[PDB]
RNA sequence: AGCGUGUGCCUACCCUACGCCGGCAGGCGCGGGUAACCCGUUGUGAUGGGGAUCGGGGAUUGCAAUUAUUCCCCAUGAACGAGGAAUUCCCAGUAAGUGCGGGUCAUAAGCUUGCGUUGAUUAAGUCCCUGCCCUUUGUACACACCGCCCGU
RNA sequence: AGGAGUGGAGCCUGCGGCUUAAUUUGACUCAACACGGGAAACCUCACCCGGCCCGGACACGGACAGGAUUGACAGAUUGAUA
């Protein structure tokens, strides 16, 4: 009988913390300043989902989690 | 009902085991009455114990 | 539905068992002595043993209905 | 997300799906007739059940 | 003949899907072991069956002492 | 714990309608013996009946793997306290006396 | 040389067809593995097997690859493909042949290693 | 011939009878059974004789079994005819040979708990070994002989 | 001065001797040694080459619309569609 001895790899970690700001300027942005504006996402044809779904961006595969949409010209 | 149970909780001792039984009887009796005639003999104020299982067939 | 007769009746003294352990660490302090059920028709009518009743009932009962209402919401019995 | 994890594969041996009714004890358990009891709880409650010892 | 052909020594062989013909002594006892090609592929049960040994496992630490006189 | 709030207020909706209860360990099941069915997630409603009696003020009993609860009129006081919703309007358990 | 045939077939035409009579010239050892069906999580040895397939450069050693599969292959068509698995504590490579139907992954890892001898005293030595 | 087991408070896992047919459990349908109702009236001795590793036939469908689940046929030949010191159990349906059913559980056993079938050579004794008890006796032991205790 | 079956000739497991991820709890002879009804992948493994969501009715401290909860194959992970 001796121990597990859980100790050789990582001695310690670090939680892992998301610097999200608090504002809006990575996430979505006007480049208009006037009453009407333009949207930098494009629109959503699915009707399995909101009429407010926007989706983000990758480098591709827009991963809405939910759907799984990929863009793909068959 | 046949249960072979070991005595000693832990498992230390001569291994010492307990046959429990349960015993179960049954009985079946055939008639032709109408339906009020066997539950009116039905309540009777049985003993306990004795499940009574009537049937038509 | 249905269960065979040897499982029907080992049910049937856990049912015992289980109720006597129940009312056992329920009314120790009640004086409780044995608790017996009864074979009636489509019913299970069950009488508990006490050396005190007044106790055991109370006032106006709030102890009996409680451990009906326990023992009710517990077994499974129809209302 | 909860679901892409659970019901992946049938556990048909669950052995962590029994537990004694009594005390909740994971060994020795007594599933024949459905008592479901470690076999300490079952002896502590054999007679009261019914079973006695007569041989 | 159509006759049920499970009576011959060794079926269903690598390189022959028809049953064919041997003789002579000495001959029998080594091919009852087509080791060549489990040796050559660098498996374990080629020196399995080498010293031996037991192949599917038999128990041999307290029984099964046996093979070997 | 990992309890959200609106399973808190549903859960006591269900002790101001309930009061006295019978409850069965059953955590990592999907499909309870007698309280599924109330259209909300189960492991959080018993988590949310776990945190009720065991906040440190309501006392408990379990054996047979069943837990009876004896809802003090402590309780009775800190759900008036909290939620603030009168006693006048006293629970239905009542009838059949 | 000519190449070593395979129960006296080839494989590749059978590999065009299907596996109505598949099996009947084939050896046991996968006999029914093959029929047993398919679940998820099979696709990953094939897929990996596939990208280094086409990623090395021909007539050379391919790179490394880590797994765990102890699996089935139904398709004996990666014949110069090979899988090298972690056994112990490190890795080892097995070679293939065009013979696949008759074994398994798992029938090639030695675990059994020999009885370090020692040299018992102070105790029951008669 | 079994003694016995067998399907929802849990719970999704129960025991099983004909056809695709190579030679049968059986890859899919097919019904019965909460059970006395269904499973189920469950020529003088290594030769032919009891198997040393190990290979094919359709595999029961258990991710993995090989880092324990899964059939018999070709007769390829193993000290092939009462066993170091030390030895455990047993006196009649004993022992032993066999299989079968439960507990474990996925019909998972090589374990255990029971059950039958075949079935009996030896002893109806003694205190020799080990140990026990209805006595007397001795003791410096009482932590009780695995004690106490003497001697540079 | 009896005997039969004996542990040796036909179906593996208990725990100590016993390299590292292998010899993994309690049981020091009759009263431990398929015994914990304990048939070891895994839920039961504490010898285990590896990790995580964490536990506070309170005594003291960090201070609110963000101080992260199992939750993407293809550059990888130390088997793992973590």
């Amino acid at each position: 009988k001796k121990r597990k001895k859980k100790s050789y790899t990582t001695p310690k970690k670090n939680k892992h913390k998301r610097k999200k700001v608090k504002l809006a300027v990575l996430k979505y942005y006007k480049v208009d300043e006037n009453g009407k504006i333009s949207r930098l996402r494009r629109e959503c044809p699915s009707d399995e989902c909101g009429a407010g779904v926007f989706m983000a961006s990758h480098f591709d595969r827009h991963y809405c989690g939910k759907c799984c949409l990929t863009y793909c010209f068959n | 009902l046949r249960i072979t149970t070991r005595k000693t909780p832990c498992g230390e001792g001569s291994k010492t085991w307990d046959r429990f039984q349960m015993r179960i009887h049954k009985r079946l009796i055939d008639l032709h009455s109408p339906s009020e005639i066997v539950k009116q003999i039905t309540s009777i104020s049985i003993e306990p114990g004795v499940e009574v299982e009537v049937t038509i067939a | 539905v249905q269960i065979s007769k040897k499982r029907k009746f080992v049910a049937d003294g856990i049912f015992k068992a289980e109720l006597n352990e129940f009312l056992t660490r329920e009314l120790a302090e009640d004086g409780y002595s044995g608790v017996e059920v009864r074979v009636t028709p489509t019913r299970t009518e069950i009488i508990i043993l006490a050396t005190r009743t007044q106790n055991v009932l109370g006032e106006k009962g709030r102890r009996i209905r409680e451990l009906t209402a326990v023992v009710q919401k517990r077994f499974g019995f129809p209302e | 997300g909860h679901q892409q994890l659970y019901w992946s594969h049938p556990r048909k041996f669950g052995q962590g799906s029994r537990s004694c009714r009594v005390c909740s004890n994971r060994h020795g358990l007594i599933r024949k007739y459905g008592l479901n009891m470690c076999r300490q709880c079952f002896r502590q409650y054999a007679k009261d059940i019914g079973f006695i010892k007569l041989d | 003949y159509k006759i049920p052909d499970w009576f011959l020594n060794r079926q269903k062989d690598v390189k022959d899907g028809k049953y064919s013909q041997v003789l002579a002594n000495g001959l029998d006892n080594k091919l009852r072991e087509d080791l060549e090609r489990l040796k050559k592929i660098r498996a374990h049960r080629g020196l399995r069956h080498f010293w031996g040994l037991r192949v599917r496992g038999q128990h041999t630490k307290t029984t099964g002492r046996r093979g070997r006189t | 714990m990992l309890m959200p709030k609106k399973n808190r207020i549903a859960i006591y909706e269900l002790l101001f309608k309930e009061g006295v209860m019978v409850a069965k360990k059953d955590v990592h099941m999907p499909k309870h013996p007698e309280l599924a069915d109330k259209n909300v997630p189960n492991l959080h409603v018993m988590k949310a009946m776990q945190s009720l009696k065991s906040r440190g003020y309501v006392k408990e009993q379990f054996a047979w793997r069943h837990f009876y609860w004896y809802l003090t009129n402590e309780g009775i006081q800190y759900l008036r306290d909290y939620l603030h919703l009168p006693p006048e309007i006293v629970p239905a358990t009542l009838r059949r006396s | 040389f000519r190449k070593f045939t395979y129960r006296g077939v080839d494989l590749d035409q059978l590999l065009d067809m299907s596996y109505e009579q598949l099996m009947q010239l084939y050896s046991a050892r996968q006999r029914r593995r093959l029929n047993r069906g398919l679940r998820r999580k099979q696709h990953s040895l094939l897929k990996r097997l596939r990208k280094a397939k086409k990623e090395a450069p021909p007539m050379e050693k391919p790179e490394v690859v880590k797994t765990h599969l102890r699996d089935m292959i139904i398709l004996p068509e990666m014949v110069g493909s090979m899988v090298g698995v972690y056994n112990g504590k490190t890795f080892n490579q097995v070679e293939i042949k065009p013979e696949m139907i008759g074994h398994y992954l798992g029938e090639f890892s030695i675990t059994y290693k020999p009885v370090k001898h020692g040299r018992p005293g102070i105790g029951a030595t008669h």
